């Protein structure tokens, strides 16, 4: 950023998922739009057509440093595995609804004892009725 | 590319035909048992007899014509070839071929033709030659 008067605690929202706070360490996203580009034979001109919006996806990384991190880390995994989607407070994208798609928990006893990292991979999930519309 | 073939399951050394006559006034032995004719290929060196029934007014000339039609069909079916000639006149034409690996040195008559194109420039053309 520009200038020495930044305050990161003031610009980044505190992460969360289904109401349980957790400490965020990274914030990515993916957007786009579905195309149908086509090129003819012997032709010097091409074409394009729009087919709709592409499904988003978010990825976050969390760190646990406080005393007894295994309990908090182990207790948080029990929330990611809960059935159904729930509200997610993305640090920069604001509150959105997403469903966890995977999570890799890394840890060591001799290389790094006292800190647990966990990567996540969220997907946007908007509720839909059951009568196919 | 190419793919030759010679299948023995579609050949017959001797074909026989049968059929009655329906002329204005023909009957008895001249319209029941008399009209029979046999035609042989002589290219196959085995005995694979066949017999056919005629759907029409049998005539000794027409019996052989049906027999020949079957012979040409069977002969062509036993020497089917395929070829691909990359860049892109008509069917039934007369071509010369040369595939020394199998020893093709005989005139051919094309039986089918196909032009195909693709968005990725892949032009081709196929043939179904037969002697």
């Amino acid at each position: 950023m520009a200038g020495p008067c930044y305050n990161p605690n003031e610009h980044y929202l505190p992460a969360s998922f289904k109401g349980v706070p957790f400490d965020a360490d990274s914030s990515d996203s993916e957007h786009g739009r579905n195309g149908a580009e086509a090129e003819f034979v012997f032709g010097e001109r091409t074409g394009y057509a729009d087919l709709g919006i592409k499904i988003r996806s978010y990825s976050i990384r969390a760190r646990f440093q406080t005393n007894d991190h295994v309990a908090l880390s182990n207790a948080f995994i029990a929330v990611l595995e809960s059935t159904g989607p729930g509200l997610l407070v993305h640090p920069t994208r604001g509150p959105v609804m997403a469903a966890c798609r995977s999570a890799r928990v890394t840890d060591s006893k001799v290389d790094a004892a006292g800190v647990t990292y966990i990567d996540i991979d969220f997907v946007e999930a908007n509720d839909t009725v059951t009568g196919f519309g | 590319d190419f793919s030759a073939e010679q299948s023995e399951d579609r050949a017959n050394s001797e074909i026989t035909v049968k059929g009655h006559r329906v002329a204005k006034d023909v009957w008895g032995k001249n319209a029941i048992v008399q009209p029979v004719q046999s035609v042989a290929d002589s290219w196959v060196g085995a005995n694979i007899p066949l017999t056919i029934q005629h759907y029409g007014d049998a005539t000794n000339e027409s019996l052989q014509r049906r027999a020949k039609f079957e012979a040409d069909r069977r002969a062509a079916e036993s020497k089917s070839v395929n070829v691909t000639v990359f860049h892109v006149w008509d069917i039934g034409n007369i071509h010369y071929v040369e595939i020394p690996p199998e020893g093709i040195f005989d005139v051919m008559e094309c039986v089918s033709l196909t032009y195909s194109v693709d968005a990725k420039s892949t032009l081709e053309t196929q043939l179904e030659l037969a002697p």
